This record gives C-alpha cells, structure tokens and sequence, in this order.
C-alpha cells in the first residue's frame, strides 16, 4: 500500500520541479559579458613559520587578525603571532587524532575534537598563569567533524552518526537536536547574521536549517560525490560548494537553481577547501595535486596559479579585512601570502 | 517503519512546497552592484604601498 | 593498572622559560635535549592516567 | 621482587615524533641520546615483569 | 615493536594486512593487532601448548 | 592529586657550586644542560600539595 | 633501600645492543654518556640486609 | 618531612672509576656531565630529622 504513498511523493516532487523551473529568469553569462575581466596577478610568499612535526589538518583565524590556531596529527595546538612569528602557547592533548579546530570570537576560548568522540573546551585566560581544561561534551557516538561557536556560551557540533546539535556550556547537556540528514555530515558554516547555517552531505545533498526551531526550509542537489567545503558570499544570499570531481557550484537561495559552474579540462583531483575574499570578486580553491590556483567568480576564468608545496594542501583561510592568505599542507609548513 | 518514513515525507516535503519563488535577474543585478560598490575594501585587487601591509 | 602518554615539543632558545614555567595541569617533565644548536631544543612530556 | 627488560631503538629525526607518541602498551621511557648527528638518536625503553 | 623474548627466528604477515606473528625459543606464538583505536600496537592473543621451540608460522586465513 | 612547579635558572661556570650547594628548602634537582666562557642551565621542582 | 653499589662499564658503538639487552639479574640502568665512538654506563643493585 | 643536600664533585677521566665504585654510605648518584677531559658529578643525601 506504500506504493501509492511513494507515487504521490514522486508526483509532488514533479510538481515542485515544474514550479521551480519557470522562475529561472537570468543566464548570468549573457548579462555579465559586457563587464571587463580582472587583470593578471602574482603574489609573493612572505613568511614560512615552522614548529609542527606532523601533518597539519586544520587552522582558523581570529577577529584580532593577528592570531591563528593549528592542530596536528599526534595531538598539539599552537597559537601563533603572525607579525613576529613567535608562538604564545603550546597545549598537549590526550588523543592522537584531532581533525578540527575553532577559536572564539571573544578571545578566551578554544575548542577541539576528533576521532576520539569527545569535544573539549580550553580556558586560555585564567587568574593563575597556567592553562587548564574547562568542560567536556560527550553524548554522541560518532566521530566529531566540525565545531563552530555561535557565541561564548553556545556551540554547534557536526557528528558522524547523522546528527547535528547544540549544547549549553554551563549545564553540559544538549539544548536542541537536529535530524533528517541521511548521509554523512563533514562541513558546515554560519551565516554572517548568526541566524542560519547549511550543512554538507556524503551523498551530494545540501540542507539549510534555522537555529531557533530547526525546520529545513530548502534543499539543494546536483553533485555526484562528497561535498567537502561550504562557504558563503559576504552579502548572505548565496553559498558556493566544492566536490571531489573537480566541480565548483554557486547556488542562489531565492533561485533554488545552480547559477554557474566552474570547471576546467586538465584537472582530475579533488577539492578540499574554498573561500571568498572581502568583496567577493575572486574565489580560491585547493587541490590534492600539491598546488593551488586563484579563480574568478563572474567569468569562470582562471586568473593565476600559486607556487604550491611538497605534499597535499588541506586548509585555507582569508582574514576578515582581507590582507592575508594562509595555507597549510601535509609537510608541516604554513605559508603567508599577500 | 516505512509508515513513519512516509509520515516524515508528507510532513516536510509539503513544507518545502509552499515557498516563495522570485526573479533571478534582480538577484544577479544586486550581486553585481554589491561586488562593484565594495571595490574599495579589497587590498588584493587594489595594491597598497609597502607601509600599509604589516606582514612584510 | 597504570598507563602513560608521551609528547614531543619543540621550542627555540629565547622562548624556553615561558614554555617551561607555564606548563599545563597534570603533565610532567622528563628530559630536555639540544638539537641542531640560534639554538633548538626538544622536551618530552608525560601524563599518567588510570582507568 | 621485580624484574626489568631493556631494549635499544634507533630512529632518524623525521620519524621521532611518530614513534614517541605512538609507543606500545606497558613500555616506559628512558634516556634519549644523540649519536653521530644527522640525527640517528638512540632510545631506551623498559618493562616490568612480575611473576 | 619491541618484544619480551630474546630469540625470535620466525615472522609472518597476514594476507589481509593487519596481523603479524612471532616465535622462537620462548615456546609461545604471539599475534599483534596493527589496526586499532588511536595509534598503538597491543597483543591480541597469546598461544601455548607445545613444549618444543617454534620454527615456522604461516596464516591459512585471518 | 599532586601538583608541580618548574623554574629555569642560568648560571655561569664559576657560579655553579655556590648555587647548587646552597639551594632553598623544598626545591629539588631535575636536569642540568650545557648551553652554548661556559654557560649552563638548571631546572628545579616543588610539590604544592593541598 | 639501605645500600647501593655502582659500577662503570665501557662499550664501543657496535656493542651497545648486545650488552644492554643481555644485562644480568638485579642490575638497573641509570646513565649513558658519549665519551669510532665510545660510551660509558652506570648500573646499580639494592643490597638490603 | 624529607630534606636533601647536594654537592658538586670534579674528576678527570682517569679517576672516574675509583670514585664512582667506592662511594660513601648514604650518598646517591644523579647526574654526570662532560665539560684531556673533565667531568662533573652531583650526589645527594636524605636527612630526616
């Protein structure tokens, strides 16, 4: 008898697609052909700061625009000073797989987590001169994948057992719980106005929730592999994602349609990270081909290439003001570009 | 089981159905205007003297 | 009964006192080595955890 | 009373952290020596066998 | 991997790729689990029953 | 359930015996490195229980 | 813990593993100094009587 | 509770074995440093009163 329910679901999907198709009323190529392209660019590496003795997996800037955190493979955090290239802290850990890192916008909290199924919070600023753990957040049985602070007292996690949830730091137990994500979540990012966030999927799916209640308002589709990186345009009405099969797609919330597609012929590698600049005129991406190149948003043409590393590139970040680019590969070096 | 599943189905998908669907050309024009207006905030595209960048 | 975990930390000469004097809550000190000496160092650190 | 077993291990600089941080279960840590440095260290480890 | 005995004359590899074995004048064959949580190697099972010195070891399967 | 405190002291070669033989009450001896006529280092420890 | 006995052994570079791995019963290990390449070693025993 | 007393001894290479193998009753061995060749040595005693 469930066949009738499946058939009515299919016909509802067909009606939704028919309603969606008509409203697409702009091919951006024919309207943006008039505007001139950007010129060629070449930048120089300025600082090569060392200190890790393993494979780096993550990094994250701070609002101070002079501090960034890093997590290695054997368990270690180092907080760097980008102007002078001196480390201000060095925290050991109790686990040997740390794949995520977050820094607090206020400036006195750092969070971690990984394959050990526990998220821990560190209190940098203490009355005494030492550093000590504050809380641990257990409860989910998968491996942790990502952590972002909504605020000093609210944290959102990304589990591996098809779960996303929030927590209350003082109590230590969950406040709200999300579900309905069939695949595996591996990335998510927050809107500038701290009201919405989207999550990636293993089976090429995009979801958009609301923090207050937790209703899935739209859904996006179109890739054929895992979505590894999700970013936002500064205005807040478009998010660009990447995938393993050398495709980068920009979607529009109001359109619900794939606007453009940035593909080139001589690439067979996977994307690991993407990021927009301040204005949003350029788009950067990383490859497992040991290199990295800078793209353009409007005309889908490559502006230039960057001198890569001796191994795979696994992270990328751009400062809020836009005067710095930092890249970290698997050979234990960080690069500063300008 | 699958009954619960179909329940979830009718529940959300019909929530997806009643959403507003607007023009795309206006969104593209707004994006272009936003990109053009903030051209003064991109040190990468607009070069600055050596005294400006501290990372040197 | 008892277990142990070990970690290796690298620190240059001028930033040695700040790292040694401000260790964490529970980690111990075992040995300091001079490697490739301006001057580089290594510092093995141990923690003991039961159950 | 107690007993002890001692073993010597050799390792270069590039592969020091991986072995130190990924040591086995039950073995301890002893002096670390620099020999013929480049690198070519010499670790010593110990285990306690009772009955 | 360090060992507790001072005479080992045999060594085998698993066809799957996550087991090894040893043996010698200690009259004991020991199995090691390379693949486990975090990074470490710990003994999985320790066999006994024959009073001679072990000479060879081959895996038919895991 | 014990705590420890570590400090680093520098002393030249001529000023080694006078510093080692006249330590304070409670502090211990951990390590002595040959940095760098000759210059040395030293690490001491204390146990602040309760 | 009432007595201690200390001894100094010298061994060349090629004879480290054979001497360390085959120590006697009741003797410990404390230091190893780098004096080809020669070495030194100090061992201890506990005579509680 | 417990106390400790530390002393620094100097010795050339030829006179190392005689001093190390013939220590006093109560004094331990902690560290041997290398400055023909000169050495240093630190010993300790525990004074419980």
């Amino acid at each position: 008898e469930l066949d009738q329910l499946r058939q009515e679901a299919e016909q509802l999907k067909n009606q939704i697609r028919d309603a969606r198709k008509a409203c697409a009323d702009a091919t951006l190529s024919q309207i943006t052909n008039n505007i001139d392209p950007v010129g060629r660019i070449q930048m120089r590496t300025r600082r090569t700061l060392r200190g890790h003795l393993a494979k780096i997996y993550a990094m994250h800037w701070g609002t101070d625009s002079r501090l960034l955190v890093s997590a290695s493979q054997d368990g270690k955090l180092i907080i760097w000073d980008s102007y002078t290239t001196n480390k201000v802290h060095a925290i050991p850990l109790r686990s040997s797989w740390v794949m995520t890192c977050a820094y607090a916008p206020s400036g006195n909290y750092v969070a971690c987590g990984g394959l050990d199924n526990i998220c821990s919070i560190y209190n940098l600023k203490t009355r005494e001169g030492n550093v000590r753990v504050s809380r641990e957040l257990a409860g989910h049985t998968g491996y942790l994948s990502c952590c972002r602070f909504l605020d000093d007292n609210q944290i959102v996690t990304s589990s591996g057992d098809t779960t996303c949830a929030l927590w209350d730091i003082e109590t230590g137990q969950q406040t709200t719980t999300f579900t309905g994500h069939t695949g595996d979540v591996m990335s998510l990012s927050l809107a500038p106005d701290t009201r919405l966030f989207v999550s990636g999927a293993c089976d090429a799916s995009a979801k958009l929730w609301d923090v207050r209640e937790g209703m899935c308002r739209q859904t996006f589709t179109g890739h054929e592999s895992d979505i590894n990186a999700i970013c936002f345009f500064p205005n807040g009405n478009a998010f660009a994602t990447g995938s393993d099969d050398a495709t980068c797609r920009l979607f529009d919330l109001r359109a619900d349609q794939e606007l453009m597609t940035y593909s080139h012929d001589n690439i067979i590698c996977g994307i690991t990270s993407v990021s927009f600049s301040k204005s949003g005129r350029l788009l950067l991406a990383g490859y497992d081909d040991f290199n990295c190149n800078v793209w353009d948003a409007l005309k889908a043409d490559r502006a230039g290439v960057l001198a890569g590393h001796d191994n795979r590139v696994s992270c990328l970040g751009v400062t809020d003001d836009g005067m710095a680019v930092a890249t970290g590969s698997w050979d234990s070096f960080l690069k500063i570009w300008n | 089981a699958s009954i619960a599943q179909a329940r979830k189905l009718v529940e959300q998908l019909k929530m997806e159905a009643n959403i507003d669907r607007i023009k795309v050309s206006k969104a593209a024009a707004d994006l272009m205007a936003y990109c053009e207006a903030h051209a003064k905030e991109d040190p990468l595209l607009t070069p600055v003297p050596a005294s400006e960048n501290p990372f040197r | 009964p008892v277990k142990h975990v070990y970690r290796v930390l690298q620190c240059q000469e001028e930033e040695l006192t700040q790292m040694v004097s401000t260790m964490s809550d529970g980690w111990k000190f075992e040995q300091l080595v001079s490697i490739g000496s301006q001057a580089e160092f290594l510092c093995v650190v141990s923690k003991e955890l039961h159950n």
